[PDB]
């Protein structure tokens, strides 16, 4: 409950999928350059990390930054990945 | 689209 926190949790996808639905992407007006989560799975490998909730920022994925991302080229980003998923988070908490 | 489950 800190701002300025950083969280990289590394994940295996369990069959195509870390747990979560992602949202924002540079094409929203977001911090330009950053997915999102809209939802989490009820137990899937991110949940199962769980320092995520519903309004966290992806920022940095297996060391490659959301940079110029979008819904389409984040989903790539995280999906098309050598299995392990480094999952650079930031805090979706103001201060 | 959206939210894509990955």
């Amino acid at each position: 409950m800190k701002p300025g926190d950083t969280f990289e949790v590394e994940l295996a996808k369990t069959d195509g999928s870390l747990g979560i639905s992602v949202t924002g992407g540079v094409n929203t007006s977001v911090r330009h350059g950053g997915i999102y989560v809209k939802a989490i799975i009820p137990k899937g490998a991110a949940e199962s990390d769980g320092r995520i909730h519903k309004g966290d920022r992806v920022l940095a994925v297996n060391g490659v930054s959301l940079e110029g991302a979008t819904h389409k080229q984040a989903v790539e980003t995280l999906r098309n990945t050598g299995q392990v998923v480094h999952l650079l988070l930031e805090k979706g908490q103001v201060p | 689209y959206l939210v894509t489950s990955v």
